[PDB]
């Protein structure tokens, strides 16, 4: 018919133009969904190197020291 | 001038009666992103 499918394997770019013209509701959904994982893979190390690094983690619990006990004084009874 | 067989010079079709052709997605003088924006932001609706 007037604007049928030319096939992804018979010209990718021509298929992408056809889809943006006749089926935007899928094309821009694919573009949205591909723009996240791909940018996360590619842009993240740039942001870590040049803009700012990754934050130091939060405590999450009492930070029990990795040592042995020390004998103290002060504040005793009496 | 002309002799007609089961017809007339009135019933002869208008000169341009044959509509040109439906345009396809190619031969569209409006880029895909323009009509995409009008498709997703509902232009004529807001108007
Ligand atoms: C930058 C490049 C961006 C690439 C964009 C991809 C273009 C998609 C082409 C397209 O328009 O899809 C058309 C296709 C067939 O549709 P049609 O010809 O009209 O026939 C169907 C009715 N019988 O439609 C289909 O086959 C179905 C597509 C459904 C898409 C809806 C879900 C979108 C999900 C977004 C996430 C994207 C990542 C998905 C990848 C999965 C990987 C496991
Ligand atoms: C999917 C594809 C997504 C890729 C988007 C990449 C866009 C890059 C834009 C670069 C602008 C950088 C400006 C900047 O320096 O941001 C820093 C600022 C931090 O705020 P600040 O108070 O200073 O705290 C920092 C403490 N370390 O603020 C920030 O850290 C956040 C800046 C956010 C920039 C906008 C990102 C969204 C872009 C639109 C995509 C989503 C659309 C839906
Ligand atoms: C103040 C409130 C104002 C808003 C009130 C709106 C009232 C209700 C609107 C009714 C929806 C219009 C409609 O009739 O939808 C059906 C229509 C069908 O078209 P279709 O079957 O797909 O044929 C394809 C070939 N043209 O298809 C459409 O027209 C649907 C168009 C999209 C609907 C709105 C999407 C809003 C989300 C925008 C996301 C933007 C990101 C996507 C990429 C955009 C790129 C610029």
């Amino acid at each position: 018919m007037i604007n049928a499918n030319p096939g992804f394997w018979n010209g990718p770019f021509r298929y992408l133009r056809w889809s943006a013209h006749n089926r935007p509701h899928l094309f821009f959904a694919f573009a949205i969904g591909i723009a996240g994982p791909v940018a996360a893979l590619t842009l993240t190390p740039l942001r870590r190197k040049y803009l700012y690094p990754d934050h130091s983690p939060l405590p999450q619990s009492y930070p029990l020291p990795q040592r042995a006990r020390e004998q103290l004084t002060g504040f005793d009874d009496e | 001038i002309n002799i007609y067989a089961g017809g007339s010079a009135a019933a002869a079709p208008p000169a341009g009666f044959r509509i040109h052709r439906p345009a396809t997605w190619e031969e569209s003088e409006e880029g895909a992103l323009s009509k995409a924006t009008k498709y997703f932001l509902l232009a004529e609706m807001f108007r």
